[PDB]
């Protein structure tokens, strides 16, 4: 997998 | 919202499992026919990948066909090469099959496919 | 064949289309009924994302069926993120949610979103 | 885009 995108 | 989280393989295991579905034949619901040949696919994704697609399956009456014939001109390798790319991300693009794939890319409206042709072509050369 | 290509955007822009296609209401074949809530969504795509619809729709009879209703104990909203998340790769987790998405997640069998939610939780705590 | 899988 999870990221801030 | 802009507060969301993203899970960056996400679309490519959406991807992976819609060809597990063609693979088992699992709510395909349109036969493409190629000359003799015929592949079972599911309207959607080709509607997402061409613009042919696209605009056949938005048609009023052909939303509703099970069964779509191509131009006899389109050579059956080289769409089966393209929705086997629809399907994964990848394009099996050889010496011997590039002219068919580039016509076949050029006819089902897939920009990048032609563009990625042209270019190789360009450098033999 | 080993000697593919693979245009790297392919998945994403996919996915992106779909989710086109679900905003304008086009090819969708299921409603999803969460209480006084009704979902359109293409049965590929809740398939390809979720344990439960792949069963649901891989059953010889529930696979012809129009309409699916959830249990009365699946929150509208939870609902909603997670179908968003099925289209889009992002997932709308806020304090004020996490509970339900969490127990949406779990009932639909969408593991990763379930690990993400537990982490959220434990780092609270 | 295009790559080498
Ligand atoms: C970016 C591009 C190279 C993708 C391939 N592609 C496509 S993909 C079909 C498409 O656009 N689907 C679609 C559109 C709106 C909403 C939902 C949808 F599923 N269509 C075209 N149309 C005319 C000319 N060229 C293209 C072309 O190259
Ligand atoms: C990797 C995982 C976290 C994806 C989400 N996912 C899924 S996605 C549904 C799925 O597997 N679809 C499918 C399978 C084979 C062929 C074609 C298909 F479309 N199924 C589950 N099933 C039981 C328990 N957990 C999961 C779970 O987490």
């Amino acid at each position: 997998a999870w990221v801030i995108p | 919202a802009d507060s969301c989280i993203q899970f960056t393989r996400h679309a490519s295991d959406v991807l992976l499992n819609l060809n597990r579905l063609r693979s088992r034949d699992i709510l395909t619901d349109v036969v493409i026919v190629v000359s003799r040949e015929q592949f079972r696919a599911h309207k959607t994704v080709l509607m997402a990948c061409s613009g042919l697609f696209y605009s056949i399956f938005t048609d009023q009456l052909k939303c509703n066909l099970s069964v779509i014939n191509l131009d006899p001109e389109i050579n059956p390798e080289g769409f089966c090469i393209l929705l086997d790319f629809m399907y994964t991300s990848r394009l099996n693009l050889r010496e011997g099959n590039i002219m068919a794939v580039m016509a076949t890319a050029m006819y089902l409206q897939m920009e990048h496919v032609v563009d990625t042709c042209r270019k190789f072509i360009k450098a033999s050369e």
